[PDB]
């Protein structure tokens, strides 16, 4: 892995959703592999991407939101 | 009901050399002065507030 | 979902007065009943301190500066949580 | 209409004395040009 | 565009006066405020 | 960077900036043609005692002067649009850096692998070491690998700001709550300066950008010593 | 439906409104609401320009599609001609004025 | 008496005079502000201070010149003075409302002056974009006052737009078609329509900005899900039409001036000229986004806006070439106004040519927010809009006043101002190509030469606007009354003598129905 | 000359423009006091002089038209144009707000939950009262038309009857809308959904009140026999404004109440 | 996306003829050019025997009963696959 590659579904100057989508995706996958075990398999790809593209402050605040349960996205 | 527009037409067409906003009597005049007074005063008051707010 | 209906080719005041009492007003009555029947009082929504809601960047120019204008305590919580 | 007509009469300021006029034009345009300078000064003298 | 001679002609001296005055009224106030800038910037 | 008494663009450090210089030359050549044509016609019109004040037939000449400008506009539009798409082109970057505008400084974040992040502030003209540029030097340069396709992601943590670096032909506003993307690709090592290109308050003029481009090897050792 | 009760212009119109109302029914037009129809304009059949004074500005659209109206004062007296095309115009006293 | 005449007016001529007086005075304030700007940039370093006090100055400069000098003068001044006279109307459709339009201006100006006094003023840029304009980065009454000033100025302009369209459409002689009214009248009728459709969107935008900072709304706040870019769209949707609203009446005056001094009856290609302004007015509504090339929009849409913006050159071109064709066989008179008209034709061409360059999104990436764009609009505003104002002012002054100006002095005034503005704005093309950003109180050492030369030119301009004031004084001091005027057959405004009486066209105008 | 021979109206010098301009100053700066130095006295005075101005300015207009007869055909045609144009500027005012709404709802930012309506917002039901408000406004559209037709047919009683029915429906909507506001489980402060909703439906609300006082004015002018079967522009306008108002509600309903919720 | 523009209050045939040659026709020319410039010939789409496409429940009343009316072999495959 070098860095998050080009994503056809996010082909323009605005990557906001790119960061957003992968952050969701990861945490959604995480929750599932947890509540299923399935040998606690892990969705690292999504985390690699979201960490690369999402500025720290967003990830941080989102994590906090997820902590207090005020995170607006559906995971 | 009534219908006395005919009286008012006459009252307002009367050649008393008065401007329409006064052609109707004494009340027109008091209303005018009240309005004018409130506006000027208000304007003065507003200038005071701005002079006051200009400073820290 | 309609298409249209009874044509009465000549429209004068009698026609519009006819539509007023024979269509317009009766509808206002039906919908009134409908809305009077569907008058289900929703239980005040669960409070959760979402950050994109109950915004406050400058206290309101009235009251304690934390109460929105048509504030209904029953269904509107303060940022902190429901009124009482 | 008792509104006077002709050169020098269709304006809200007197043009009969060239020097009174000089004064008026001077205050008029003058006060307009000086305002920004005094505003900057005012802002520089605050705290 | 033709016109009658001046009803009240403005001789050169008169012009020189009006020109000087017009200039001063613009240059003085600004000059003063600008001249004291530092005093303001230092309170 | 810009030198004293400069007339045109700063020298192109990247290929699209080169591409732009050539397009500008093309476009400028035309504005010189038209602007001199108009001036000639004007002086021509005002230089004869001959008169013809009666009526003159329009429309006839009206086509020449409506079809011509139309052709010329295509001659500019085509090259322009090509370069336009060439910029928003499908490339695969080998690195992703983020920059976040702040009220009076930029902060960078290299987070592909490790969480490296620092603040870039302008060096007060008072503490400049001889030979350092008055309002352009920053304390922490943004180090990046030359000859590589980098993906920059610009955003802000407060008001609007704009991250720009002329030599590379880049400029992207920094809008809070938004991730704007841009492709950086220098074809030569060095120090490349830029400045905030968006009004953002009191120190809008004092929050510069300095790109320092070294080879990969030195880039990675820098990156580590940075944490 | 059925009934009545609202005034009519013929019975409630006043001032200048009424004046143009009546004047209009007599076929005359004292307040220049309509466009004056041209005569042959010859020296013998001049366009008659009514006026309430002793001069009136005449605007002459020489040719039908012209974008430029030629303007000039028509004075009391002998017929006068549009400067760009002859065309005679002759002043005439304005009758109805109330 | 004075009150009734000057405060309670219903006269198009007097209201128009009141405007010219308001515009001239506002023009002094704007000039002062432009000098502080160049004073600050005329030597490396800081004269005033931080970009706040500086940008407060830059902002007031823009608002004052755009909303308080150019618009009042061209539309309210010349608009009210000349329109009724050119179509033979006794006055305007709504004499009273017309007065409110004027009286809404002084208060509007007060609010703007007040804004720069309280707190630290508004250092937001004339675009007053959020988050900088928000209640965090710009807390206090300032921006709010800037917003209210804009509301009034907008109410004033759409009320007047309503008056001009109604008058121009409804009050011409019964036999006169629209294709028989003069270009200036067409010019303001079209400008009036642009105001009617763009101004309301601005008011919608700044009202949203006002609630965002006083009523806790989040139209432009990401936190609540808002978007700072949304403001850009709304503002610029008005923002572009606004600049055409600023040059159109100028186009008209130029058409009148060039034709008159060429001794011609009418301008070349009158219907082409009408078509041109109509096209310009229309395309001007579908190109706003060219002001947002570096904001992060889709390449495709970015491509649309550069193309759409470029086709405006065609109609503008037919106008430039028409004025040239007008000069053709003319018997030219080298009067002051003709000098202003020629300057406009060239300078405006250069400034608009320079705008075609910026029309390109690719190139605009490196040109946006630099002094290149400051050069573009000062060419079209300082030597475009303003040159038209001066030509129209010196040309019609006798009509408005009854007195004449000293032509030689008037010519000296052109010479000085022509040198001044070019020296001021020419260098700025370089500063921009070379990277000097906009809205900076100081710059890197390299930009010192051009900024110096630039600032020197602004002092020459100062000299010229001082001389003009004098030139007006002398005219009024000497009192040479107008006797004869040429070409009145084709120029109605002059038929009632200088100055026309309080009441003109008491008895209509006679126009035959061929 | 002396006596005019054109059908236009030369209005007498009025102090009202000055008075209304001063009013705008007072209300704007007054709002600035309320918003910042917590004071309404100034805002109160401004609202006052403003009503005073409108009352008088419109009183005179009535005097000049009905009592003095200055509204000749040419003058009227000009008033029609003015109204149309005004309504137009209004249509474009509301357009800023639908732009805002669509902008937000079509591309919901992640801070909202990346969806619409944002998570946490409980939209009202279009099929309940919003549906009622819709039918009320629409009915007043048919009744104001009946009024117009009676007037042209000189049917005094009926025009009065229809104008009355129309007016009460307008009031009924105002009350209904007022209660909706109070019962709404969201506020102006609830992010972009609340902003978008309360200011669009709110400005429209203000317009229904402005349109209702206009029809009321028309009602009384009729009680006083001001209108003739053929000259009643005051009513034509009131009617045009009233329709502009239903139409704006139709877009609000469909866009904000139905689609964006 | 526009709003409107230059009002010319009086509309007769001259006005409509003006709009025809001054607006209507010029647009048809621009779009024509646009469509003449965006004339990018798309490479015939990849064939994959999807069942919801190339439907055939009754042979067409013409030809070999397997060829759609405005059949373009370059871009239209038969159910079996591209023509040739
Ligand atoms: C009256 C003022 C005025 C006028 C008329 C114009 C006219 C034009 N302007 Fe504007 N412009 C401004 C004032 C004006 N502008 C202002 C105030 C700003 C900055 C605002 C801000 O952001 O603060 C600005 C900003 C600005 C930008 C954005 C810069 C940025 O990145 O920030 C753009 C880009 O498209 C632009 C383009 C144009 C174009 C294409 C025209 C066209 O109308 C030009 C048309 C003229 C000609 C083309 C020349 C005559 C025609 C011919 C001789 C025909 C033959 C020629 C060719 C074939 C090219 N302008
Ligand atoms: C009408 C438009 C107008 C005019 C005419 C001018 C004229 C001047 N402006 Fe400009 N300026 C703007 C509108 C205008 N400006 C705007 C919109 C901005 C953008 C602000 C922003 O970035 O937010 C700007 C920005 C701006 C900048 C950039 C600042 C920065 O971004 O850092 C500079 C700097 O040089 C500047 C300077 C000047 C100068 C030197 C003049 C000189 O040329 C002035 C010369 C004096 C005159 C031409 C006035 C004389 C005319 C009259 C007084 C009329 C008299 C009346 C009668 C005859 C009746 N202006
Ligand atoms: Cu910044
Ligand atoms: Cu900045
Ligand atoms: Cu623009
Ligand atoms: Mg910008
Ligand atoms: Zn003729």
């Amino acid at each position: 892995y070098q860095t998050a590659p080009f994503d056809s579904r996010f082909p323009n100057q605005n990557q906001t959703r790119n960061c957003w989508q992968n952050y969701l995706d990861f945490h959604r996958c995480e929750k599932a592999m947890t509540a299923k075990g399935g040998d606690v398999s892990v969705c690292e790809w999504y985390r690699r991407v979201y960490k690369s593209l999402c500025p720290i402050s967003w990830v941080s605040t989102w994590d906090d939101r997820r902590a207090e349960g005020t995170f607006p996205g559906k995971i | 009901f009534e219908n006395r527009v005919a009286e008012k037409q006459k009252l307002f067409q009367e050649d008393n050399g008065l401007p329409v906003h006064l052609k109707g009597g004494a009340t027109d005049n008091i209303l005018y002065r009240v309005t004018m007074t409130l506006c000027l005063g208000g304007t003065l008051y507003s200038l005071y507030c701005l002079g006051w707010a200009s400073f820290p | 979902a309609s298409a249209a209906k009874g044509d009465h080719g000549g429209t004068g005041a009698r026609t519009w007065r006819f539509l007023t009492f024979g269509l317009a007003l009766p509808s206002v009555a039906l919908c009134t009943l409908n809305s009077w029947l569907h008058s289900g009082h929703r239980e005040r929504p669960a409070f959760i301190p979402y950050h994109h809601l109950r915004i406050r960047t400058k206290p309101f120019s009235w009251g304690d500066g934390n109460h929105t204008f048509f504030h209904n305590p029953r269904v509107n919580p303060l940022p902190t949580g429901y009124e009482k | 209409s008792h509104y006077e007509e002709g050169p020098g009469k269709n304006i809200p300021f007197s043009v009969e004395n060239k020097w009174r006029l000089l004064a008026m034009m001077t205050l008029f345009f003058g006060s307009g040009f000086a305002a920004p300078f005094f505003i900057v000064r005012h802002q520089l003298l605050k705290k | 565009i033709t016109a009658k001679p001046a009803k009240t002609p403005t001789s050169p001296k008169e012009q020189a006066i009006g020109l000087s005055v017009t200039f001063l009224s613009f240059l003085l106030p600004a000059g003063w405020v600008l001249y004291h800038l530092d005093n303001y910037k230092k309170s | 960077m810009a030198y004293p008494m400069q007339l045109g663009f700063q020298d192109a450090t990247s290929p699209i900036m080169e591409e732009l210089l050539h397009f500008h030359d093309h476009t400028l050549m035309i504005v010189f043609l038209i602007s001199s044509l108009v001036l000639y016609i004007i002086s021509l019109m005002l230089t004869t005692k001959l008169t013809h004040t009666s009526t003159m037939d329009a429309q006839e000449v009206e086509t020449i002067w409506t079809i011509l400008p139309a052709i010329i506009l295509i001659l500019i539009a085509l090259p322009s649009l090509r370069i336009l798409y060439m910029m928003d082109e499908i490339n695969n970057p080998s690195l992703t850096v983020k920059t976040m505008g702040h009220q009076w400084y930029w902060s960078y974040e290299y987070t592909d692998y490790e969480d490296l992040s620092f603040d870039s502030y302008m060096i007060p003209t008072s503490e400049l070491k001889p030979g350092e540029l008055r309002l352009l030097e920053v304390d922490n340069r943004v180090v990046l690998p030359m000859e590589m396709t980098i993906r920059m992601l610009v955003s802000s943590e407060d008001v609007l700001h704009s991250w720009a670096v002329p030599s590379l032909g880049l400029k992207t506003d920094a809008i809070p709550g938004r991730l704007n993307q841009t492709t950086l690709m220098s074809s030569r090592p060095g120090l490349y300066y830029g400045q905030c290109s968006e009004i953002c308050g009191s120190n809008h003029s004092f929050m510069p950008i300095v790109l320092e481009l070294v080879p990969l090897k030195y880039f990675e050792k820098w990156s580590a010593s940075m944490l | 439906a059925s009934g009545g009760g609202v005034p009519t212009d013929e019975e409630q119109a006043t001032g200048l409104e009424r004046e143009v109302m009546l004047a209009a029914r007599k076929g005359q037009d004292p307040y220049n609401i309509l466009a004056p129809k041209a005569t042959s304009g010859t020296k013998e059949d001049p366009n008659l320009v009514p006026s309430i004074t002793n001069k009136r500005i005449v605007g002459c659209i020489c040719e039908e599609d012209n974008s430029t109206v030629i303007w000039f004062w028509l004075h009391k007296g002998e017929a006068q001609r549009c400067p760009s095309c002859g065309t005679h115009y002759k002043l005439v006293p304005h009758q109805l004025a109330h | 008496m004075f009150i009734n005449r000057w405060l309670f007016s219903t006269n198009h001529k007097d209201i128009g005079t009141l405007y010219l007086l308001f515009g001239a005075w506002a023009g002094m304030v704007g000039t002062a502000l432009s000098l502080l700007i160049r004073a600050e940039l005329g030597q490396p370093g800081t004269l005033l201070g931080d970009d706040q006090i500086y940008n407060v100055v830059v902002t007031a400069h823009a608002f004052v010149m755009i909303f308080f000098m150019v618009m009042p003068i061209m539309i309210g001044g010349f608009g009210n003075w000349l329109v009724p006279l050119m179509i033979g109307a006794p006055d305007m459709a709504f004499p009273r409302m017309n007065n409110m339009s004027f009286w809404l201006l002084p208060p509007s100006f007060l609010l703007l002056l007040a804004s720069s006094m309280v707190e630290a003023g508004a250092g937001t840029g004339w675009t007053v974009y959020p988050p900088l304009a928000g209640n965090l980065a710009h807390a206090g009454a300032s921006v709010d006052l800037t917003i209210f000033s804009l509301h009034l100025a907008g109410v004033s302009s759409i009320l007047g737009a309503i008056n001009f369209i109604t008058t121009i459409i409804n009050m011409k002689p019964p036999a006169m078609s629209q294709y028989q009214t003069p270009l200036f009248v067409w010019s303001v009728m079209i400008t009036a329509v642009l105001l009617l459709l763009s101004l309301p969107v601005l008011a919608a935008g700044i009202t949203m900005l006002l609630t965002d900072r006083n009523l806790n709304t989040t139209f432009f706040d990401p936190a609540g899900g808002g978007d700072p870019i949304l403001y850009q769209h709304l503002f610029w949707f008005f923002g572009h039409p606004e600049v055409y609203i600023l040059i159109l009446p100028g186009f008209g005056m130029i058409s009148h001036i060039v034709t008159y001094y060429s001794g011609k009856k009418e301008p070349f290609g009158y219907m082409g000229m009408v078509w041109a302004m109509m096209s310009i007015g229309f395309l001007g509504f579908i190109v706003w986004a060219h002001h947002m090339f570096t904001v992060g929009m889709d390449v495709d849409t970015r491509a649309y806006f550069t193309s759409a913006t470029m086709i405006i050159a065609i109609p503008t071109g037919v106008k430039v070439f028409s004025w040239l064709a007008t000069l053709h066989g003319g018997n030219i008179k080298w009067s002051p106004a003709m000098m202003w008209a020629l300057g406009f034709i060239f300078l405006f061409t250069v400034g608009g040519l320079t705008g075609i360059v910026l029309a390109n999104s690719s190139l605009d990436i490196v040109l946006h927010d630099t002094y290149y764009v400051v050069a573009h609009f000062h060419y079209v505003l300082s030597m475009g809009a303003v040159f038209a104002i001066m030509g129209g002012f010196v040309h019609w002054f006798p009509l408005f006043s009854g007195y004449t100006l000293n032509d030689t002095w008037a010519k000296i005034h052109f010479a000085i101002m022509f040198v001044g503005v070019n020296m001021t704005f020419f260098p700025q093309h370089f500063l921009g190509l070379s990277g000097m950003p906009r809205r900076y109180s100081d710059y890197p050492d390299a930009y010192t030469m051009w900024n110096t030369i630039s600032s020197m030119g602004s002092f020459i301009s100062l000299t010229a606007v001082m001389l003009m004031v004098f030139i007006i004084w002398e005219a009024f001091a000497s009192k040479r009354e107008v006797l004869t005027v040429d070409l009145t057959t084709t120029n109605l405004e002059w038929l009632n003598g200088c100055p026309p009486p309080y009441h003109t066209f008491e008895e209509p105008t006679y126009v035959n129905l061929k | 000359m002396t006596h005019q021979t054109h059908a236009y109206h030369m209005v007498n010098p009025s102090p009202w423009p000055l008075t209304g301009a001063l009013s705008a100053l007072l209300m704007t700066s007054g709002l600035t006091m309320w918003f910042h130095f917590n004071s309404m006295t100034l805002l109160m005075i401004g609202l006052t002089t403003n009503m005073l101005t409108m009352y008088q300015w419109w009183r005179d207009v009535i005097r000049e038209s009905t009592f003095q007869g200055h509204h000749t055909p040419a003058v009227q045609k000009g008033l029609r144009y003015g109204m149309i144009l005004f309504i137009i500027s209004e249509v474009l005012f509301f357009t800023g707000f639908f732009w805002a709404f669509y902008h937000s709802s079509l591309a919901p930012t992640p801070e909202l939950g990346g969806c619409w309506p944002p998570t946490g917002i409980h939209p009202l039901n279009p099929l309940e009262v919003p549906l009622l408000n819709t039918s009320v406004l629409l009915a007043s559209g048919v009744s104001i038309t009946w009024a117009h037709h009676s007037l042209m047919e000189g049917d005094r009683k009926h025009m009065l009857q229809a104008l009355f029915i129309t007016i009460t429906l307008g009031v009924y909507f105002t009350l209904l809308q007022a209660s909706e506001y109070y019962e709404a489980p969201f506020t102006i402060s609830d992010g972009v959904y609340g902003s978008t909703f309360f200011v669009a439906t709110g400005f429209h609300g203000l317009h229904v009140i402005i349109g209702s006082t206009f029809l009321i004015v028309c009602f009384f002018r009729q009680l006083k026999f001001h209108f003739t079967s053929n000259h009643h522009f005051g009513f034509e306008a009131g009617a045009w404004y009233w329709h502009f108002v239903d139409v704006v509600w139709l877009f609000l309903y469909v866009s904000i109440y139905w689609w964006g919720s």
